[PDB]
């Protein structure tokens, strides 16, 4: 039933909360039920996590008190990173910053379990360049320090990280990611 | 060959097969090929730190443009924990042409302030380079001079890029009067400074410490007394001159020197100290002194 009230969410979604016969909070709170339970099917993950945060209904409360639980049953799949990536375009919907700042922490917090974490690291700069935003700094640090290979250490992308030392703190988390860029290549320095 | 070498080297060191090196008075070193006149008398007067070098893994002296940045780029970020750092090959300072020749790290701060000045250096260390392979250059002596905190992080550095390791050269009381003596055995002129013997005595409680300066024409005559056989100074015709010391000392004073160690041998050639900071090198017999080290860096090393 959950596909089936997954869709109705969506249907929620297709129109305003005001219009809808029952409260989404009701039924997305049996979905909360099933989450205490098993929360969302690699296809569920993917669509509850693709509809519910890309532009519609998805409130910044109902939308993270989702997001809190919108991790995976059995693994997270390309597909979900796929189009919420297109939730990380970040443009007139956004998913406000609050709520990408629980979903870069879903990222962090689930990136053990993904099928092929180097379709995600074939996705590298487009968290990277997530990094120069303030409020997903402290968790996109965490992300990138995560998904770093060598192939993501160009040149740039340590004058970027440089730039946004001298331009913003010492924090830890830059810190962290510039141990891992002086573990790769040393086009820089630190310890 | 390639190690077994080394390993009956090891052998003929720890033998200790009748030691007493009858060593040459150092001759004067006419100031081979380019020796930048500039660098070579800024080297001079400056207190070296001796360290003693293992050889540097996969070195090469046409790549001193990217280790310099490579060791800027280590330097001040050993700040984050205004400077540049010059690799320079000083083309010279080597004993025999096989050599490998000496090469600097400075780390100038603006303007030619040199804080560190490291100097590497293998002058008639010819008892190593038949010993190790070709991919590593030895260079046994490693010169600081700069503050003891940048010599402890440009070590770590060279420890660090190629497996080079820097034991603090300690040149013993013996080896100091050894060279205490055949550097008032030399043939110079205008002596700079008085050849100045620091004693340093072992009592517990306190730490008294002696300055047996002589003039340095004084003790060249005081040498040629026991100065017999030409050409080489041997190991009783030094512990004969360190006994004349000995005994215009307690003759004076009736405190026996022989019983404290040395611990500064100042020299119009070149001061040397025990506890690392050691090679000053007033005069240009540095070819000579620096063969001196370098060979007492081969006993450190190998």
């Amino acid at each position: 039933e959950e596909d089936a009230l997954q869709m109705a969410v969506g249907y929620f979604e297709k129109g305003p909360i005001k219009a809808s016969q029952n409260k989404d909070k009701t039924l997305e709170k049996h979905l909360k039920t099933v989450e205490n339970v098993a929360w969302k099917n690699g296809l569920a993950s993917e669509e509850i996590d693709i509809l519910l945060n890309i532009a519609l209904s998805g409130k910044f409360g109902n939308a993270v008190n989702t997001r809190i639980l919108k991790c995976m049953i059995p693994a997270t799949v390309i597909s979900e990173d796929s189009v919420v990536k297109a939730v990380s375009w970040l443009c007139v919907g956004k998913c406000s910053g609050s709520t990408k700042v629980l979903f870069y922490r879903w990222l962090v917090a689930m990136f053990d379990f993904i099928d092929r974490k180097e379709q995600i690291n074939l996705l590298y700069g487009f968290f990277f360049a997530s990094l120069q935003d303030d409020a997903l700094c402290p968790y996109v640090c965490h992300l990138l320090y995560l998904l770093t290979k060598k192939e993501n250490v160009k040149p740039f992308r340590v004058r970027k990280l440089l730039d946004l030392q001298a331009k913003m703190g010492m924090q830890p988390h830059l810190q962290a990611l510039l141990s891992l860029y002086k573990f790769f290549a040393p086009a820089l320095i630190s310890v | 060959t390639p190690l077994q070498k080394r390993l009956e080297s090891v052998r003929k060191q720890s033998s200790f097969i009748l030691t007493p090196p009858r060593r040459k008075i150092p001759q004067c070193s006419q100031l081979q090929e380019d020796v930048d006149p500039q660098k070579v008398a800024f080297l001079l007067h400056k207190q070296w730190t001796l360290y003693s070098l293992t050889p540097l893994y996969k070195f090469s002296y046409s790549n001193l443009k990217e280790y310099s940045r490579l060791l800027n780029a280590f330097i001040v970020a050993e700040k984050q924990k205004n400077i540049k750092v010059i690799f320079s090959t000083l083309l010279g300072m080597k004993g025999t042409q096989r050599d490998p020749e000496a090469f600097l790290v400075q780390i100038v701060s603006r303007e030619g302030k040199v804080l560190w000045t490291g100097w590497f250096c293998c002058v008639f260390g010819d008892s190593l380079l038949e010993t190790v392979s070709e991919d590593f250059t030895c260079l046994p002596l490693f010169l600081a001079n700069g503050a003891e905190s940048n010599t402890a992080i440009i070590g770590t550095w060279f420890q660090k890029t190629f497996d080079c390791y820097f034991s603090p050269l300690a040149i013993n009381a013996f080896n100091l009067s050894w060279m205490a003596a055949m550097w008032t055995a030399c043939k110079m002129d205008h002596y700079v400074a008085t050849t100045e013997f620091l004693w340093s005595v072992p009592c517990s409680p306190q730490s008294l410490d002696i300055s047996f300066a002589i003039h340095p024409e004084d003790a060249k005559a005081l040498w040629d007394s026991v100065h017999k056989t030409p050409g080489e100074v041997t190991q009783e015709e030094v512990d004969l001159f360190m006994d004349c010391l000995y005994s215009h000392f307690h003759r004076h004073f009736k405190i026996h020197l022989s019983a404290t160690r040395l611990v500064r041998v100042s020299t119009s050639v070149a001061s040397a100290h025990t506890d690392g900071k050691i090679k000053i090198l007033c005069h240009k017999y540095l070819i000579g002194v620096l063969a001196y080290l370098t060979e007492l860096a081969i006993f450190q090393i190998e």
